[PDB]
C-alpha cells in the first residue's frame, strides 16, 4: 500500500502541493466522515449476520476468533470511490454487482 | 479418431515416463541404502514389494521411537511409493518388449488377478438388534487398551505379516484391491482407475473409437469445471453441457443410476483435485501475489515462478528469497547444464533431508511446485508427485459431517442392512480388472477392512476412535477440521501408515448419510 | 383511419382491459386500491401507465404466470398502442385521457365499489427539522438481548418527547433526563439497560422519515421550486381528509414544546408568502425523482407502497428550517413532462430489442442445448491453443496511452459516448426508425476499452489506492441513466436521446459483469481480463471447449427467450477484441510495462483460434437459429477485426486530441447525498449544550459505578 502511496502522491513535493494534499484529503474526510450520518439512519437491527457477529455465547464467540483472523489478509487495503453508487437494474445473475466486497462466498438458503 | 489409442501410450508406454521413473526407482532404492534406520533391488517384482513392505512395518513398528519417526514416517511413503511405482512399471515395461495394449494391461490383470463368508454378517445383524448405541467399536476388548497403550496405537498392528495379509485379501477378495495397494492417492489410483477402466471397455473405447478417452495426465491439465465434462465423456454420461451452477449440484438432477464404480472413483478424485487445487491456492497468499483457479495454467506457472524468483524463468524454488522468507536454512545440492526445476534430482533431494524440517509455508511451495507441472502435462512433476504426503491428505478434508463418529459408522451398518438383502449370489473373489465393483464390495469390504480383529490387537477403528473420544475428547467429526489445535496433531497422527488413509477413503466412500439408498458418487 | 370519437372496438378494450388487469393485479395480491392512476388531472401517471404497459406489447410475468386470472390468451403477443394507432387517426391526447379514465374508474368500480379513486401520491422524505427530530425519534444501541436476536430498540413516544426535549445536556443526558418521566416498568426496565450500556455499548438517537404525499402536478403546478410547493401544500393543510393530516399535528405539537422562538416563527410562517419553510439539506443532483418502473414495486428491500409513483431521492434531501438558506441550483425548479402526442412518445422510447421476446415466441425455435456426448463427436482436436510467440510490431498503431489518469477515462468516456449520440440523432433527422446498428456495439466497446484500462492500471501499480473507481460502466451506466435531464450537455431535455440513453445504460451494465465474474468455486476479485470470461463460461481459451463454452452459455439466454442475449453475444466478442487489443500495444510499445501483465492477459492468435472457432460454430446447423437472431437486432460488425479496432483506435485517438478538455470534473453518481453544511441547532448540539457539558466535569462518583 505505501510504496503505492509513495510512488504516486508523493511523486512531486513542494510546499504548494502540502497545502494542496491535505484539504483535497480535509474534505474527503469530511466526506467520509458524512457517511455515518447517513448509513446509521437506514439501519435495520433484523441482520440475519448483525445479530450474529455481537453474539456472546462462548460457543459463538470463538467461531468468529478464528474466522477474523484467518480471514483477515483476504481483505485488500483499497478504498473505492464508487462503493455506494449502485446498479439501478438488476439482472439476476447480475445481481452481485450491488455488494461490492472483496471476499464473496455466496450463501445459500437450505430449506 | 487417433487420439484415443496415442493418449493411451502416455498412460501406457511414454519412454519420457519410463525414464522418469527409473530416475525415481533409483532414488528409492539409493535411499533405502542410506537410511540411518538400517532391501530389494531394481528388477524385483511387485509381490517382491508387497512381501518387502510388511517387512518394514514389521520392522518399523518394533523399532519406533517418538525420535526416529521422522525416519520411519518417510520410509513408509517411500515403500508406498516403490510399491506403486513397481506396480507402474508393469505395463512400461511390456510394451516395451510386445508393443501391444492390450497385453501390456493384460500384465496389470494378471497381478491383481493373482489366479489360483456368510456367516460373519449372521452374526453381526444379531449384535446390532441387541444393541439396537455407541458400544460397538467399545467391545469388551477395547477395554483393556486405551489411547496409546504400546507402539502399536498407530499402525495397523503389533507387527504381524498374518495381519497385514489378511488386509491384502479381504481387500482383494472383496473387489477393492485396487484401492488397497495405492492409498487414496490423487493421481496414482487416478492413474490406474482409468486403467482399469481400460480394460472394462477396450473395445468402446479402442478399436471402435466410439466413446472419447483421456490420459489422466490430461484430465488434471484441465480447468476446474471441464474436468468433469471431460469425465462425462469418458463414462457413457450425457447432461446439459453448460452448467451455471456447482458441479455437486448439476449432477444430481441427472438421475445418475447404474453408474459404474469406476467412474465413481474418478468423480471423488476429481472433487477432491479441484478441492486440493484450491487449497494450495487459498493458503500461499501473499502481496503482489494472487492465483486464482481458474487461471491459465501456462500462465500459473508463470506467475508461481515469477513470483519466488523475480526472473520469469523456471528457477530452483529451494535456493530462492521467498522459499526462505519464513525461515533461513541452508543451500545444499551437489550439482550446483542450468538445472531445470522440476528435477527428481533436486526435488527428492529435499523431501528425504529437508521435509522434516519445513514449517507450513514451506511445506506448501513444495506442493504449488508440483500443483503446477501437473496442470502442463510435466511427466516430471508427475512422477515428483508420487512421493508427496499432500497427494494422500486430501481425504483428511473429506470429513465435513457434524454427527458424532458413531452416527457415521450407523450408515456404514445401513448399508450393510440393505446390502444384506441384495445379495444377488454375485461371487467377488478375486479384484480383476475387468470386473465392476458393486455397493456391497464397497460396503462389505471397508467395514471387513476397519473391523479386523487378530490376535486381540484392536482394529482400524478401535484405534481411530479411542484416539478421537479419549485421545481429543471429540465427539463431532467435523470439530477435527477447524481448530488448528487439533488439526495439526491430527495430520500427524494419520500419517504414520498410509492405511490410515486407505482406511479414511474407504470409509469417507461409504458412510454417506445417504448412501442407503443412492450411489456412490451421487 | 377513424376520426377518434370515444367509441372503442372490441379487440381494444381486451388488450386494454387486460392491461388494467396487469396492472392492478401485478403484486399478485390481487386488486390494489392504491394502484389508481388519474390520467386527467396527472399526464405524468398517464405517460408512465404508456410506457410500461400500453406502449409495449403485452407479456405476463412468471410471478403472475401461477395466480392464472384474467384471461390473457387472446392478447398475450398484442400491444394496446399499435393496434390503436393502426385503426384510429392520431388524435391530441385530452380526448385519449377522459377516453382511458372513462374505463378505468369503471374498473376501479367492477373492483372496489364506490371507493373513491385518488391519484398516486409523489412522497417526499422529511427526517429531521432544524437538525431537531420532526417526530418521537428511535434509539438504537449495540447492546443485545438474550432472550431475543434483536438489538434494544427503544422508541419514544410523544409525552415523552417533551422531556426529551426541554434536556440542556446532551443525547446521553437526554435519556437520563427521560428516565424520571417515564412510568412502566416494562419501559422503565428497558431504558435501564441502555443507559447501564453506555460506556460499553453504543447509543444513537435516530429519527423516523415522515413522507409528505402530494400529488405533484396539480400541487406544483403554479410555484416556482418544489421547496416552494410543499409550503404552498402545508399552509392549506394547516389552516384546515388528505393523508397529510399527521404532519401538521406533529408541528403544532413539537413547536408547543419549542415554546417562544420556534412556534412564533411558525405561526408567522403561515401568513407571509415570502417565508420557505422546506429547505434542502443535501446538494441535489440529477434525477429529481426516481420514477418507479413497476419491477421496483416487487423488490423486498425497497419495500414501497403501491401508492408510490414518485419519491425524492436519497440524493435530495428536505429538512424544515428557519433560518438556514437556499442556495443557487438549478435542479430545485418545477420540470413538468411535455404533454406530446402518442404518436410521439412511443417512438422516443420504441426500442426494437424489447421485442426480442416476441420473436422468439413466433419466428424463434428454441436450440435444445448440448449434450457432452454430442459434443464429443463435433470437435476433433483436444490439443491446447498454445503460442508465446512475440508479436512484430510493423502490423500495429499505438493508439493507447497509459499515462491518462482512471478519473479522467472516466470523463473522455462519457464525452465521446456523447458524442456518437450527438451524430446520431441529428445526421438522421429525417417516424418508426430505430436505433443505429453501430450503436450497442459502440456502448460497448468503448466502456469496455475503459474497464479494461482500469485493471491495466491497477496491475501496473500506477493508480492510487486511495481512490480505486471499482466498475468504469458504474459511471457510465449512472451517466446515461440521467444525461437527457442534466445540464451543460446537448442532450439537455432531448426527447430523440431517450432511448439512446436508456440503451447505453443497460448495454453498459453487461460489461463489467462479463469481466467480473467471481467464480462459482473461488469467491475473489481479481485483477484480469480474462479470468471475468472465463468464470462466465467455466472454461479456459487454452481449452478446447471453449468454442463451444461461449456459444454454449448464450444458449441459456436463447432459450428463455431473454433480450439479454444481444448484450450479452456483443459482450464476450468485444472482450477477446480487448485482450488482442492491449497485448498489441504493451508488447510493442510498452515493453517494460508488458512483463507485468503478458500473464493476465490473452496472446491474440489464440484469441483468433477462438474467433475462427466461433464464427464456424454461429453457422453449424444447431447454431442457425443464433446467428439469424442477432443480426435481426445488430449489424455484423463485430465479427470484422478491422472495423472494431477502428472503432477503438477512434476512441484512443480522441484521447490524444480532447485531452485539452480534460479539465470537466465527473458528475457524481453516489446513492449517498452531497452534505450542506447547516446551522447548529440541535439537542446535542445548541450552543448551550457546549458550556453545559462543561460545566459539571466527569464525577468520579459515576465513574466508581455507584
Amino acid at each position: 500500500y505505501f510504496i503505492n502511496y509513495a510512488i504516486i502522491k508523493l511523486k512531486e513535493i513542494t510546499s504548494d502541493l502540502l497545502i494542496k494534499y491535505e484539504r483535497e484529503a480535509y474534505l474527503s474526510m469530511k466526506k467520509y466522515g458524512y457517511l455515518g450520518e447517513v448509513i446509521a439512519a437506514r439501519l435495520s437491527p433484523k441482520d440475519k449476520i448483525m445479530n450474529y457477529v455481537h453474539e456472546t455465547n462462548e460457543d459463538i464467540m470463538s467461531n468468529l476468533r478464528r474466522y477474523d483472523m484467518e480471514n483477515a489478509f483476504k481483505n485488500k487495503m483499497s478504498t473505492y470511490v464508487d462503493d455506494f453508487a449502485f446498479f439501478d437494474d438488476c439482472g439476476k445473475n447480475e445481481q452481485f454487482l450491488n455488494e461490492r466486497c472483496d471476499y464473496c462466498p455466496v450463501i445459500e438458503e437450505v430449506e | 479418431d487417433n487420439d484415443n489409442i496415442e493418449q493411451l501410450k502416455s498412460m501406457i508406454g511414454n519412454d519420457e515416463l519410463h525414464k522418469n521413473l527409473t530416475i525415481l526407482e533409483k532414488l528409492i532404492l539409493e535411499s533405502l541404502e542410506k537410511d540411518k534406520l538400517k532391501i530389494p533391488t531394481v528388477q524385483s517384482t511387485f509381490h517382491d514389494i508387497v512381501k518387502y513392505e510388511h517387512l518394514i512395518k514389521e520392522q518399523s513398528i518394533e523399532i519406533y521411537n517418538s525420535d526416529i519417526s521422522d525416519k520411519i514416517k518417510k520410509k513408509i511413503f517411500i515403500v508406498r511409493t516403490l510399491k506403486t511405482i513397481k506396480l507402474m512399471l508393469i505395463p512400461l515395461n511390456s510394451y516395451k518388449q510386445n508393443n501391444d495394449l492390450k497385453s501390456a494391461l493384460e500384465e496389470l490383470n494378471n497381478v491383481f488377478t493373482n489366479k489360483e463368508h456368510g456367516t460373519f454378517f449372521r452374526k453381526l445383524l444379531t449384535h446390532v438388534r441387541t444393541i439396537k448405541n455407541k458400544g460397538e467399536t467399545l467391545i469388551l476388548g477395547d477395554n483393556k487398551i486405551d489411547v496409546m497403550n504400546s507402539n502399536d496405537f498407530f499402525f495397523t498392528t503389533n507387527s504381524n505379516v498374518k495381519f497385514m495379509e489378511n488386509l491384502d485379501d479381504i481387500t482383494n477378495q472383496y473387489g477393492l484391491g485396487l484401492i488397497n495397494h495405492l492409498g487414496p492417492h490423487l493421481i496414482a489410483l487416478g492413474h490406474f482407475t482409468v486403467l482399469k477402466l481400460a480394460l472394462k471397455n477396450y473395445k468402446n473405447y479402442f478399436e471402435a473409437k466410439s466413446i472419447k478417452f483421456f490420459s489422466w495426465q490430461k484430465i488434471l491439465e484441465f480447468s476446474m469445471s471441464d474436468r468433469f465434462k471431460v469425465l462425462d465423456m469418458m463414462c457413457d454420461h450425457e447432461s446439459v453441457y453448460y452448467s451455471e451452477k456447482k458441479r455437486r449440484k448439476t449432477y444430481l438432477k441427472v438421475d445418475r443410476s447404474n453408474t459404474s464404480m469406476e467412474c465413481n472413483i474418478l468423480e471423488y478424485l476429481l472433487h477432491y483435485f479441484n478441492k486440493y487445487q484450491l487449497e494450495i491456492i487459498k493458503t500461499t497468499q501473499d502481496t503482489d501475489f494472487d492465483l486464482h483457479g481458474m487461471m491459465e495454467h501456462k500462465y500459473i506457472k508463470d506467475y508461481f515462478f515469477s513470483f519466488m524468483c523475480n526472473d520469469p524463468k523456471e528457477c530452483i524454488i529451494y535456493h530462492t528469497n521467498q522459499f526462505k522468507k519464513e525461515a533461513n536454512e541452508e543451500n545444499t545440492f551437489p550439482e550446483q547444464r542450468q538445472i531445470s526445476a522440476f528435477n527428481l534430482y533436486l526435488n527428492y533431494y529435499y523431501f528425504m533431508k529437508r521435509y522434516s524440517s519445513y514449517g507450513v509455508k514451506k511445506t506448501l511451495y513444495v506442493h504449488l511446485l508440483n500443483l503446477t507441472g501437473l496442470l502442463n502435462y510435466d511427466t516430471r512433476a508427475y512422477v515428483t508427485s508420487l512421493y508427496l504426503p499432500g497427494y494422500y491428505n486430501a481425504v483428511e478434508m473429506s470429513f465435513t459431517e457434524e454427527k458424532e463418529f458413531s452416527k457415521l459408522f450407523e450408515s456404514l451398518i445401513q448399508c450393510i442392512e440393505k446390502c444384506h438383502s441384495d445379495q444377488a449370489r454375485q461371487i467377488s473373489k478375486d479384484s480383476n480388472l475387468l470386473n465392476n465393483i458393486t455397493k456391497c464390495d464397497l460396503c462389505k469390504g471397508a467395514f471387513l477392512y476397519a473391523n479386523m480383529k487378530f490376535d486381540e490387537v484392536p482394529s482400524m477403528l478401535q484405534k481411530f476412535y479411542v484416539y478421537l473420544t479419549k485421545g481429543l475428547k471429540i465427539q463431532k467429526v467435523s470439530s477435527l477440521i477447524k481448530t488448528l489445535d487439533i488439526y495439526q496433531d491430527y495430520s500427524n497422527y494419520l500419517s504414520h501408515d498410509i492405511n490410515w488413509y486407505t482406511f479414511l477413503f474407504l470409509f469417507r466412500l461409504t458412510s454417506f448419510k445417504e448412501i442407503a439408498k443412492k450411489n456412490v458418487a451421487e | 383511419k377513424d376520426v377518434f370519437a370515444g367509441f372503442v372496438t372490441k379487440k381494444l378494450k381486451t388488450l386494454l382491459d387486460c392491461n388494467f388487469a396487469l396492472y392492478y393485479n401485478f403484486k399478485g395480491n390481487g386488486p390494489d386500491a392504491g394502484s389508481f392512476l388519474d390520467f386527467v388531472d396527472e399526464p405524468e401517471q398517464f405517460y408512465w401507465f404508456v410506457e410500461h404497459f400500453l406502449s409495449v406489447k403485452f407479456r405476463v410475468p412468471k410471478h403472475l404466470k401461477d395466480k392464472n386470472i384474467h384471461n390473457f390468451t387472446p392478447c398475450l403477443n398484442r400491444s394496446w398502442v399499435s393496434e390503436f394507432l393502426k385503426e384510429y387517426e392520431e388524435p391530441f391526447v385530452n380526448p385519449v385521457m377522459k377516453f382511458l379514465d372513462k374505463e378505468q374508474r369503471l374498473f376501479f368500480t367492477y373492483n372496489f365499489g364506490d371507493v373513491e379513486p385518488q391519484g398516486k401520491y409523489t412522497y417526499f422524505p422529511v427526517k429531521e427539522f432544524h437538525k431537531y427530530c420532526i417526530l418521537p425519534p428511535l434509539i438504537k444501541t449495540n447492546i443485545k438481548d438474550g432472550e431475543s436476536g434483536e438489538f434494544l430498540k427503544y422508541q419514544l413516544n410523544k409525552e415523552e418527547y417533551k422531556v426529551f426535549l426541554s434536556s440542556v445536556g446532551s443525547q446521553m443526558t437526554a435519556i437520563k433526563n427521560l428516565y424520571s418521566t417515564v412510568e412502566d416498568e416494562q419501559r422503565k426496565q428497558l431504558l435501564k439497560v441502555i443507559i447501564e450500556n453506555e460506556s460499553t455499548n453504543d447509543i444513537s438517537v435516530q429519527c423516523p422519515t415522515y413522507n409528505i404525499k402530494l400529488h405533484y402536478t396539480k400541487e406544483c403546478a403554479n410555484s416556482n421550486n418544489i421547496l416552494k410547493c410543499i409550503d404552498e401544500f402545508l399552509r392549506k393543510t394547516c389552516e384546515k381528509k388528505h393523508p397529510s393530516a399527521d404532519l401538521c399535528e406533529h408541528l403544532q405539537f413539537l413547536f408547543e414544546s419549542l415554546k417562544n422562538p420556534y412556534l412564533d416563527n411558525f405561526k408567522k410562517f403561515m401568513t407571509n408568502s415570502d417565508f420557505t419553510l422546506i429547505k434542502p439539506q443535501s446538494v441535489w443532483n440529477v434525477p429529481i425523482f426516481d420514477i418507479y418502473k413497476p419491477k421496483n414495486y416487487l423488490d423486498s428491500v425497497q419495500n414501497l407502497d403501491t401508492e408510490c409513483f414518485k419519491k425524492l431521492n436519497s440524493k435530495n434531501l428536505i429538512f424544515l428550517s428557519f433560518h438556514d438558506d437556499i442556495p443557487n441550483n438549478p435542479y430545485y425548479n418545477v420540470e413538468l413532462q411535455e404533454i406530446v402526442k402518442l404518436s410521439t412518445y412511443t417512438y422516443s422510447i420504441f426500442d426494437k430489442l424489447y421485442n426480442f421476446f416476441f420473436v422468439f415466441k413466433k419466428s424463434g425455435a428454441p436450440i435444445s442445448p448440448v449434450s457432452v456426448k454430442e459434443l464429443s463427436h463435433n470437435i476433433t482436436d483436444f490439443s491446447f491453443k498454445e503460442d508465446n510467440s512475440e508479436i512484430q510490431c510493423q502490423n500495429v498503431r499505438k493508439s493507447l496511452d497509459l499515462e491518462v489518469d482512471v478519473e479522467t477515462m472516466k470523463g473522455i468516456a462519457a464525452e465521446k459516448l456523447c458524442k456518437i449520440i450527438e451524430k446520431f440523432i441529428l445526421t438522421k433527422d429525417d417516424e418508426k426508425s430505430d436505433i443505429h446498428r453501430g450503436f450497442r456495439i459502440l456502448c460497448i466497446l468503448i466502456s469496455t476499452h475503459v474497464e479494461a484500462y482500469n485493471i491495466v492500471r491497477q496491475l501496473l501499480n500506477m493508480e492510487s489506492m486511495i481512490s480505486l473507481t471499482r466498475y468504469t460502466s458504474l459511471y457510465i451506466h449512472k451517466f446515461f441513466k440521467s444525461v437527457t435531464l442534466l445540464k451543460g450537455n446537448f442532450l439537455y431535455k432531448n426527447n430523440k436521446a431517450i432511448r439512446y440513453s436508456r440503451a447505453c445504460s443497460k448495454a453498459s451494465l453487461h460489461v463489467p459483469s462479463v469481466l467480473y465474474r467471481r467464480n462459482i468455486y473461488i469467491p475473489e476479485t481479481f485483477l484480469s481480463l480474462y479470468l471475468g470470461l472465463s468464470n462466465l463460461v467455466s472454461s479456459n481459451p487454452s481449452s478446447p471447449f471453449f468454442e463451444y463454452a461461449i456459444i454454449e452459455f448464450l444458449v441459456t439466454y436463447y432459450n428463455k427467450g431473454s433480450e439479454k442475449f444481444v448484450l450479452y453475444f456483443i459482450s464476450i466478442i468485444s472482450v477477446l477484441y480487448i485482450n488482442e487489443y492491449y497485448y498489441e500495444q504493451l508488447s510493442c510499445f510498452y515493453p517494460k510495462e508488458f512483463e507485468l501483465i503478458k500473464s493476465r492477459m490473452i496472446h491474440p492468435n489464440i484469441v483468433d483460434r477462438i474467433l475462427k472457432g466461433i464464427d464456424n460454430l454461429m453457422k453449424s446447423t444447431r447454431y442457425d437459429k443464433m446467428r439469424t437472431m442477432y443480426l435481426d437486432f445488430e449489424s455484423s460488425d463485430i465479427f470484422s477485426r478491422e472495423k472494431v479496432f477502428t472503432a477503438l483506435y477512434n476512441f484512443d485517438s480522441f484521447i490524444k486530441t480532447n485531452e485539452q478538455l480534460k479539465k470537466k470534473n465527473l458528475e457524481e453518481i453516489s446513492e449517498i447525498p452531497v452534505q450542506l453544511e447547516t446551522s447548529n441547532d440541535g439537542i446535542g448540539y445548541r450552543k448551550q449544550d457546549v458550556l453545559y457539558e462543561t460545566d459539571k466535569p466527569q464525577t468520579m462518583d459515576e465513574a466508581s459505578y455507584e
